[PDB]
């Protein structure tokens, strides 16, 4: 059916460029509009392009940083961005449009990071407290993104909350709970596994008592 | 320029009626502003709506209806569903560029109001060691998702050095967040008492630990 199809995560530096591309399928390329859309935790325009004539609409805000083309012949979209700073790290959307919309169909969203800080492995400490109990695990200072977290190596499934990473000077912070009965603990181990793929770590940290 | 502007939390029950609107600074909507409204759901999971002012876009449920109420563009949820609970964002074709409201976050009541559970965690000796305090306090088990996180160190108010994740969305369909202090083993030192303060529908969760 209609699925506008988008390419994957890209990691950048400072003052380099990328190329973004975005695919059609499901209908007449060169009838609709394809916009860019820039997400970053707000929405913005980035602007659009008619690829059965080429003609296109920029933000003016994005004219500088942003240029816009079509292949009608291999139905794909795409998008350069050059110079890139730390600001244009977003998620970024390219959508549908035709007469007064922008978007009826939405392509998955590819993530750019802009980020001069090199592969590092996370430090992860133990969250001891000291009916149920919870225990934590700190996953600090890593980048790339992504880490894994299991709990007793998969086999602690229930009660776990994985929070969504935040930058910290940076490199990505991460944190896992798990709460489990209070006369299970210390008696029965609690061990939380952090995988990083990026620097190929893979450490086991025993929860115990403060 | 314009800024469009939007109502940003709304709480409905499921089979009630809730209408959204979208105002902008430039003064009343109209026609040619071609009102567009767009649905986000958890995990970057975009679906247009309403496309000029009120067509339905293809398969949205047709309790979803657009229109203009006076000088502003609306988004009518006829009967509203559990699964409508999602960011509903407008945007408007202004001076040859489509402008974005600010997203309303809009809660169908699918379960009872929910309270957090809230953790504060000290520190581990061994971060100390690197001659760094991390504090971390995690928000479970809240609904609806939304909440205010604020730190006290010794009854002062923290204004720098903490980080909060946005509400994220748990697989019971309650929400979570985490959020830290992060200090030099010797600010950490220097104060005895700590406090995560979470206020979730006008009340608040204190978790507090002294040194
Ligand atoms: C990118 C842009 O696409 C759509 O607008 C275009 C119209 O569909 C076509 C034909 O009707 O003409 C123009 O290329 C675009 O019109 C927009 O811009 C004109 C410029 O004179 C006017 O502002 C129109 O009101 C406006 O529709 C879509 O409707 C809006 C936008 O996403």
């Amino acid at each position: 059916e209609v699925q506008v199809q988008q390419s994957g995560t890209v990691l950048a530096r400072p003052g380099a460029s990328v190329k973004m591309s975005c695919k059609a399928s499901g209908y007449t390329f060169t009838n609709y509009w394809m916009h860019w859309i820039k997400q970053r935790p707000g929405l913005e325009w980035i602007g659009a392009i008619y690829p059965g004539n080429s003609a296109t609409f920029y933000n003016h805000k994005f004219r500088a940083k942003t240029k816009l083309t079509a292949v009608t012949s291999t139905i794909t979209a795409y998008m350069e961005l050059s110079s890139l700073t730390n600001e244009d790290s977003a998620v970024y959307y390219c959508t549908r449009g035709g007469h007064g919309y922008y978007g009826d169909y939405w392509g998955q969203g590819a993530s750019l990071t802009v980020s001069s800080a090199k592969t590092t492995p996370p430090s992860v400490y133990p969250l001891a407290p000291g009916s149920m109990v919870t225990l934590g695990c700190l996953v600090k200072g890593y980048f790339p993104e992504p880490v894994t977290v299991t709990w007793n190596s998969g086999s602690l499934s229930s009660g776990v909350h994985t929070f969504p990473a935040v930058l910290q000077s940076d490199l990505y912070t991460l944190s896992s709970s798990v709460t489990v009965p209070s006369s299970t603990w210390p008696s029965e181990t609690v061990t939380c596994n952090v995988a990083h793929p990026a620097s190929s770590t893979k450490v086991d940290k025993k929860i115990v008592p403060r | 320029q314009a800024v469009v502007t939007q109502e940003s939390a709304l709480t409905t029950s499921p089979g009630e009626t809730v209408t959204l609107t979208c105002r902008s600074s430039t003064g009343t909507v109209t026609s040619g502003n071609h009102a567009n409204w767009v649905q986000e759901k958890p995990d970057h999971l975009f679906t247009g709506l309403i496309g000029d002012t009120n067509n339905r876009a293809p398969g949205v449920p047709a309790r979803f209806s657009g229109s203009l109420i006076g000088d502003k563009a609306a988004l009518t949820i006829t009967g509203a569903q559990p699964e409508d609970e999602a960011i509903y964002f407008c945007a408007l074709w202004c001076n040859n560029h489509w402008i974005f409201g600010g997203g309303t976050k809009l809660t169908v009541l699918g379960q009872p109001k929910s309270s957090p559970s809230v953790t504060l965690f000290p520190p581990s000796s061994e971060e100390l060691e690197t001659n760094k305090a991390t504090l971390v306090c995690t928000i479970t088990d809240f609904y609806p998702g939304v909440v205010t996180v604020d730190w006290k160190v010794d009854g002062t108010p923290v204004t720098q050095g903490m980080e909060t994740t946005q509400p994220s969305k748990q697989s019971n369909n309650k929400y979570m967040a985490s959020s830290y202090l992060t200090l030099t083993a010797r600010a950490w030192e220097r104060h005895s008492s700590y406090s995560c303060q979470v206020t979730h529908e006008g009340h608040t969760v204190e978790k507090s630990l002294s040194r």
